[PDB]
């Protein structure tokens, strides 16, 4: 049986996911439109910009997130956000089609549309594969927004100085889902730990995806394409 | 030094 | 009559304002959709902001420019665009509607869309009351491009260096502009003195940005919505 | 300093 504060920690997480997600992606007509150079990279660019901002809002709503200093809240959102937003993708990824459906037709985004927003298979071959990985682990609700509340919470990240208190906060939370899966998941006898190695293997593509971007933001003819928070985000400073 | 995700965050 | 490089240099300005004017605003569709918060910053930025770029290539293409030193492009550049985008925008202004008819029904900006992108009357009136001047000059299309010309190569300018070069061109432009009224616009007796005076009141123009969007862009969920090009030329560095 | 316009101007 699972404790009290661990299920409003759930309840709390749950809710941040409702208020940050729309399944109707429907602020996607706002973007730059899709083109098929790098004909891509405007609508990608305005694509992750948009989402930056969604995992701005849930973090703001981890229990406990907002009461760190506002340094380390940077840290950790400048070096989890792209996780976070690799993690949430995967709602809209489908293993019927290898492409992440976004509603309408034009904003179903399969792996060619994805190399035309100058990324190389190195990083897109180790996301697709990351993908369908997390989609066969058939997450609960409860479990996808415990393990994006904990890639944000790492002490581990470039910058973070209160190492101690972030590391609590991060061990409250795999203790819910720990407790989550062993008592509300039938058959998750191993589920844990494969969801440990996939914060693992989402610092692998970190790293890749923060090169690649190093190497299109030192063109000025792309990075012009990009947006200010983008730019902020992934910038080194 | 980051002056949009001071905002974001409040 | 004219001169012969006089012609020269009508010949080689016409032809930069072919270049980088389309006629058929089909690159419209590319920008951020308009919306109608300040629901038209979004487009209304991207529209800034490409047009900077074809102001910059149109000033690769006037004779001599090129031959500034890097610096002191950039202070024209950085001070004049703003000016040579209101220039440019009377090909689309009309005075039939009060609006600017870019092609399609949705790019037809008139007056209260302007205002839902962040700025007043104050600006947008002697804005729209600048356009009917410039349109009741009915100016030849040798003329409106010699008006560019001469709006970017001025001396006085914030940052300008070589004071004495810029201004020998300057001049080599209004002798042209003198000369091509005089002889091949019949009735224009008094019209190169209405011109410059447009450069008076575009300095005006100017200002009265200037001042509006150093609020909109002091305040991040605005500046947010801006492009990088357009934080570059009109930021303060 | 004006990475951007440094580009665009060749
Ligand atoms: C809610 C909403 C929906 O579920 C759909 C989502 C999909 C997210 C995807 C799949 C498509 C590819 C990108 C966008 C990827 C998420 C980030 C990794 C790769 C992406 C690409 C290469 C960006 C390059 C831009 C940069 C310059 C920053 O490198 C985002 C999610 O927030
Ligand atoms: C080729 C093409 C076409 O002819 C149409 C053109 C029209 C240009 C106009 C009319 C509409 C209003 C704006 C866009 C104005 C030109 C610039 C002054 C005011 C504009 C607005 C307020 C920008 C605020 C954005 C900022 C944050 C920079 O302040 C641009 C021209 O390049």
């Amino acid at each position: 049986m699972l404790s009290d504060e661990q299920m409003q920690i759930i309840n709390s997480l749950v809710e941040a996911h409702h208020k940050t997600y729309d399944d109707s992606y429907s602020d996607f007509v706002r973007f730059r439109p899709p083109v098929r150079r790098l004909s891509m990279l405007p609508h990608l660019a305005d694509l992750v910009s948009y989402s930056i901002q969604k995992v701005i809002g849930f973090a703001k709503m981890i229990p406990g997130f907002r009461d760190l200093t506002a340094e380390d809240q940077i840290a950790l959102l400048k070096s989890s956000a792209i996780e976070i937003i690799m993690l949430r993708s995967n709602q809209s990824f489908s293993l019927e089609d290898m492409s992440w459906s976004c509603g309408g037709p034009d904003f179903k985004y399969c792996i060619n549309d994805v190399t035309k927003a100058g990324h190389t298979l190195e990083l897109l071959e180790p996301l697709v594969k990351f993908q369908v990985g997390l989609k066969k682990l058939k997450l609960h609700e409860e479990e996808h927004v415990l393990l994006m509340a904990i890639c944000l919470l790492s002490p581990d990240r470039p910058g973070v100085q209160d190492h101690v208190r972030i590391e609590a906060l991060q061990d409250r939370l795999c203790d819910v889902l720990q407790a989550y899966i062993r008592i509300q998941h039938p058959g998750g006898r191993l589920l844990y730990a494969k969801m440990i190695q996939k914060l693992a293997d989402l610092r692998s593509l970190n790293e890749e995806h923060s090169k690649q971007y190093r190497s299109l933001s030192f063109q000025p003819e792309h990075s012009m394409q990009l947006t200010p928070l983008v730019l902020e985000v992934f910038g080194s400073e | 030094k980051h002056k949009i995700l001071h905002r974001l965050l409040q």
